[PDB]
């Protein structure tokens, strides 16, 4: 049953077991049916918490590598950290490949609404961005361009099909502005995108209902927080 | 830097 | 190499991946050699964090079961929570069975020092106690008696072979007093054991070096915290 | 109630 797999994903989220939450939601997304707003959000939460733990682990092991890579040890010990980091990077890769495979084969082709189209292309940009984080050389550029075009596609649909105050559109602008700053190293693009999205939303904020207001203003503060910190780093 | 926490 | 598996367990702890930390330390414990103090502590930390996540998940799913078991839903939905809880209880079981199997076959027979003997029997009491937590009926009584005797054995060795201020002896008294209160429901036994262990340590606390002092006083405060809360619950 | 956090 579909509503059973969705319910199990809820329990898995409460129990904070996100590997099972993914399995449940992946099964739902693997069906031809278009996901509801709740199932859409559950699927995203599932994969973000799964990819989040590995990313967090990766940064730590990378820091340990970099720290011990200065005089603290040599070769074989550093070798252990690198092989352990690579194991995580392999784990990160298959998680990204998994959701992207679901996105390309299932979600994106089956999306009727422009709201879900922006959402799915945003995710596509996100996990290609995660790939570009630990990647190096030519395989990093591939993930960078894949993330860029996925973000661009979502942006063209969001601008046309969605109001500036829409959570998915604001969230897309948040993540894409991050992509510009963190990955492509383009502070001008990043600041312009985050500020523009923030400004377009401000005007219509008073036209939003309560639940829409909370969702929108949450991301808008994140947009402001990024603009704040980016300003500090440039100084 | 913070991304969308959905 | 032994020192490589130990080092990987350190990285795994830093990266907060405890399933791999277990695999590394289990491999070390599977050798005939007696574990050092560091390896001993690493092994315990590995399994506690692994069993801790499942216990935390179990309490949540149990709460959801109990909450929805009152009028909130019926049958099939409650059925989903029960089958999901059982899956966790199965997971809890094999984790406990794993470390206990390592304890019985490897660690306890190979321990030369009374310090390691108390430690390993304490662990045996701990994971039999974890088994007794979610168990019911006759299988709960088996785990209860197994935990009791393991705690008793460790207590007889600790009293004889270890000073009252020793961290492993204090930690044993902490966990055993918990066993009395939480599992056996014996507040008199629990309060007497925690208070006695606290008092015997207080006298010799000024004879301890710095690193010994920190370790001891940490558990002694936990002993006091338990005595405090238990006093409040009795009122 | 708190147990030994080692």
């Amino acid at each position: 049953s579909r509503e059973d797999s969705v319910y199990l994903a809820k329990l898995a989220e409460q129990a904070e077991r996100y590997e099972e939450m993914v399995d449940s939601m992946k099964a739902v997304a693997s069906s031809g049916q278009e996901l509801s707003v709740e199932e859409r959000n559950l699927l995203s939460v599932a994969y973000k918490n799964v990819i989040g733990a590995r990313r967090a682990s990766w940064r730590i092991v990378s820091s340990i590598e970099q720290k011990e890579e200065a005089k603290d040890k040599s070769e074989h010990q550093v070798k252990l950290i690198r092989d352990y980091r690579s194991k995580i990077e392999t784990e990160l890769t298959k998680i990204c490949d998994d959701i992207l495979s679901v996105l390309d084969t299932h979600l994106i082709p089956s999306a009727t609404t422009g709201e879900s189209k922006v959402f799915y292309y945003k995710m596509k940009g996100d996990y290609h961005r995660y790939l570009a984080e630990f990647s190096s050389g030519e395989v990093r550029d591939k993930a960078t361009n894949a993330s860029l075009e996925a973000y661009k596609t979502a942006s063209e649909i969001a601008t046309t099909e969605l109001p500036p105050t829409h959570p998915i559109r604001l969230g897309l602008a948040l993540n894409f502005s991050v992509f510009y700053y963190e990955i492509q190293n383009s502070p001008d693009k990043a600041c312009h995108l985050a500020k523009q999205a923030f400004d377009d939303a401000i005007a219509e904020l008073d036209t939003l209902s309560e639940e829409s207001y909370k969702d929108s203003t949450l991301i808008m503060q994140l947009l402001r927080d990024n603009l704040t910190l980016w300003t500090s780093d440039m100084s | 830097t913070a991304s969308n926490p959905k």
